[PDB]
RNA sequence: UUGACCUCAAAUCAGGUAGGAGUACCCGCUGAACUUAAGCAUAUCAAUAAGCGGAGGAAAAGAAACCAACCGGGAUUGCCUUAGUAACGGCGAGUGAAGCGGCAAAAGCUCAAAUUUGAAAUCUGGUACCUUCGGUGCCCGAGUUGUAAUUUGGAGAGGG
RNA sequence: GAUGGGGAAGCUCCGUUUCAAAGGCCUGAUUUUAUGCAGGCCACCAUCGAAAGGGAAUCCGGUUAAGAUUCCGGAACCUGG
């Protein structure tokens, strides 16, 4: 018979229960494949006059990137790519659109050694 | 059309109607046809014998 | 100028890349009207307006 | 040389990933190998090869998807046959043929029937 | 019916009953918001023979427009032109109200077409009106053919084209005399009497 | 204490819809002035340009609250013609239809107001199944403030 | 400069907290279990807006044909877990 006591002197929105999707159909029906793969990060090392010194000497192993990839996608690319360790990754935006990637490795592995095993040098 | 032609026993009205120009001609319908007319509180317990929600008349 | 945003430095990429001649193969084709590069852009004469 | 369609058809789903795994292997030691000789007219015969095998898969997988919605309602959105919008948006032909019931008995007492004049 | 008991009782609309009733719903509708859904048709006689079915689909939504004149929105009463059109206030606005009524709802409900409307109370300030609409997308109104034609996309807003009961009324679309300026369309008969036609072999 | 109704909300709740573009043609709103009147203000340009809202392959109109005054015609649209006439206009400049007749094309109709009352017979959605641009069965709901059938003025209904 | 609203035939205008039911953080409860619920609290009420305002934290030496407090060598600091 008695109403409800209320102590304060503004009524809100009370909490209600909001139900979570079961859809009857998916959006799109098709599990996209992975968009930015380890093949599609690197795309091309770069074998410049001065690129080439950096690995000899700067123990940096530098590589071409895409533009969609951060520091953490490309030092993921190349330790499943080789099996090499990467203490840092640098990259700067190129002045004709694409990106370079200046890796350099640990003092653990060689990045002469590197260069020659797959083939440019 | 059951009062104009003499054939309601008992009719219930219902005051619970928003639309109240539906039902203000129900008593004067009933006055003159001889009808016997009763007013009724609550459109909703005239539903639990229909089995309905909105039983007006009965 | 030297502290900029992405987009004004997108469009220098594609600006970069058509400051260029023709490749020497293409007025040895078949039917070719095309004899120079009407599109030659310099920064002294016509600026790009962003 | 390149990948052929219907040799890809009769591979499974993990042969089918375990192919374009060793052609992008391709790419990465022909782009290497791009910078040393000035032309290398053999990466375009692969590359198509790779749009081959991504083509393959997803009509294997697209597929797969067709037979669970198969005999029911409620497909999803891109496997619906789409074919314009403004006919998506129109009545269906059992829906168009919906007479009413009163002109329903007028087409079977009176229909339009045929006649001539030749005497 | 009852309906035809109705349709008397709101005829006497000056009566002691419906003095009262009209200010009650003068005030409650005043106290809600300018366009409102109407979960059931208070006047259930002129619904009913403007095309209201009780069931999924149609849908009663409430109205409410200003009042007055349509003043002209030249800054500061300025024309720049002949005397002729120099008057501000006394425009008069060549679309009912009703049809603009019809309008308003058309834009907050584009998913559903506007069928009717009809008045039910007014002011001095505002008037009110019941714009009954219909969901073409609903099955209930894609089947059952007495309402299969508003589907049709010929019937998309047909409150902004005048193709209502109150849109054929102020474009003046009758049969007769006093109806020759416009009695197919008002533009198509002023350029079929001053297209000057000359034919192929020309008389 | 518990179960309903009415009204109003909340949701990354179940699945559906518009919004933009084009815009020659088409349906409305809104709306000028230069020019003409040998000036100019009514008029004219013009119920036009521009602006704005909304459709289709056509749109719109449409089966008379019509035209007629006759031995009457008979939805609408298009053309020939009526006619550059009736009429409007500082009757100043200018503006200006419609009925009939000939022809192209011709196609008509249905909703409420009635008691199914000896039986809401009606419909959406969910689910299972299938000859699945759909049907049957089942379970909730919408609905008696009226959903099918019957008739809607040319008729027609209730009885014999 | 949205929204709730209020104008306007309309393109859109006003307002931005105003006649609005406008929201999210700590912890406990669980040992079929995942995160629903008991609280105790809190009503703040979009968002954009100054590479010279406010604003966490790096230095020195060496190095390139052209790069730096960003690279290298050495030595520090801050934030989050
Ligand atoms: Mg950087
Ligand atoms: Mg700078
Ligand atoms: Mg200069
Ligand atoms: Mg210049
Ligand atoms: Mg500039
Ligand atoms: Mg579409
Ligand atoms: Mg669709
Ligand atoms: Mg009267
Ligand atoms: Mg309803
Ligand atoms: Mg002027
Ligand atoms: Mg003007
Ligand atoms: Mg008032
Ligand atoms: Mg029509
Ligand atoms: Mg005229
Ligand atoms: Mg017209
Ligand atoms: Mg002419
Ligand atoms: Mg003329
Ligand atoms: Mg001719
Ligand atoms: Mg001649
Ligand atoms: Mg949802
Ligand atoms: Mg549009
Ligand atoms: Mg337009
Ligand atoms: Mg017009
Ligand atoms: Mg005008
Ligand atoms: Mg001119
Ligand atoms: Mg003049
Ligand atoms: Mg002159
Ligand atoms: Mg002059
Ligand atoms: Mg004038
Ligand atoms: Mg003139
Ligand atoms: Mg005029
Ligand atoms: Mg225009
Ligand atoms: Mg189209
Ligand atoms: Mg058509
Ligand atoms: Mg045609
Ligand atoms: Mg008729
Ligand atoms: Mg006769
Ligand atoms: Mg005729
Ligand atoms: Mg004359
Ligand atoms: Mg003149
Ligand atoms: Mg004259
Ligand atoms: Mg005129
Ligand atoms: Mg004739
Ligand atoms: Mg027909
Ligand atoms: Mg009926
Ligand atoms: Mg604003
Ligand atoms: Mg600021
Ligand atoms: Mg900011
Ligand atoms: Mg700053
Ligand atoms: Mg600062
Ligand atoms: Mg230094
Ligand atoms: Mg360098
Ligand atoms: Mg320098
Ligand atoms: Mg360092
Ligand atoms: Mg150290
Ligand atoms: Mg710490």
């Amino acid at each position: 018979k008695a109403l409800k006591v209320r102590t304060s002197a503004t009524f809100r929105l009370p909490k209600t229960l909001k139900l979570a999707r079961a859809p009857k159909y998916a959006s799109k029906a098709v599990p996209h494949y992975n968009r930015l793969d380890s093949y599609k990060v690197i795309e091309q090392p770069i074998t410049s006059e001065t690129a080439m010194k950096k690995v000899e000497d700067g123990n940096i192993l530098v590589f071409q990137v895409s533009m969609k990839a951060n520091k953490y996608q490309i030092k993921k690319a190349v330790k499943e790519l080789y099996e090499v360790d990467v203490l840092k990754v640098n990259t700067l935006v190129r002045p004709n659109g694409t990106k370079k990637a200046y890796v350099r490795l640990t003092a653990d592995y060689d990045a002469l050694d590197i260069a020659n095993r797959i083939g440019y040098i | 059309a059951l009062i104009e032609n003499k054939k309601a026993k008992l009719v219930l009205i219902a005051n619970d109607v928003d639309p109240i120009e539906l039902v203000v001609f129900l008593p004067a319908l009933c006055k003159k046809m001889g009808v016997p007319y009763a007013i009724v509180k609550g459109k909703a317990r005239l539903g639990t014998l229909v089995n309905q929600k909105t039983s007006a008349v009965a | 100028a030297a502290q900029k945003s992405f987009r004004i430095k997108q469009k220098m990429a594609k600006a970069k890349k058509q400051n260029r001649p023709l490749p020497q193969w293409i007025r040895l084709r078949t039917n070719n009207t095309i004899r120079y590069n009407a599109k030659r852009r310099n920064w002294r004469r016509t600026k790009m307006n962003i | 040389a390149g990948v052929k369609a219907y040799e890809l058809r009769t591979k499974s789903k993990e042969q089918l990933a375990s192919q374009l795994v060793d052609l992008k292997k391709e790419l990465a030691e022909l782009k290497v190998q791009k910078l040393s000789r000035p032309s290398l007219p053999k990466i375009k015969t692969v590359r198509k090869s790779i749009a081959c095998v991504l083509t393959v898969i997803n009509e294997q997988q697209r597929e797969a998807v067709r037979q669970l919605y198969k005999g029911k309602k409620y497909q999803p959105k891109d496997l619906r046959a789409k074919k314009t919008r403004a006919l998506r948006r129109a009545l269906t032909k059992f829906e168009a043929s919906q007479v009413t019931e009163k002109q329903r008995k007028k087409q079977i007492a009176f229909p339009q029937r045929k006649y001539a004049i030749k005497a | 019916g009852a309906y035809k008991y109705l349709e008397e009782l709101q005829r006497k609309k000056q009566s002691d009953v419906l003095r009262f009733l009209q200010r009650v719903r003068v005030w409650e509708y005043r106290q809600k918001n300018v366009i409102h859904r109407a979960a059931r048709p208070t006047r259930p006689d002129k619904a009913r023979r403007l095309g209201y079915k009780a069931k999924q689909g149609f849908v009663i939504y409430r109205v409410r427009v200003r009042r007055g004149n349509r003043k002209r929105p030249v800054p500061k009463g300025a024309t720049y032109g002949k005397p002729t059109n120099q008057g501000v206030n006394e425009l008069k606005y060549q679309r009912s109200l009703r049809a603009t009524a019809e309008e308003r709802v058309g834009r907050r409900a584009a998913n559903l077409r506007v069928l009717n409307s009809y008045w039910v109370n007014q002011d001095s300030t505002y008037k009110y009106f019941e714009v009954i609409l219909v969901d073409p997308q609903h099955k209930a109104i894609r089947r059952d053919a007495r309402y299969n034609w508003i589907c049709d996309p010929v019937h998309k807003h047909r409150e902004a084209r005048g193709l209502t009961a109150t849109g054929k009324k102020s474009r003046g679309i009758n049969k007769g005399h006093k109806f020759n300026n416009t009695k197919a369309g008002r533009r198509k008969t002023w350029k079929r009497q001053n297209t000057l036609s000359l034919w192929r072999y020309r008389k």
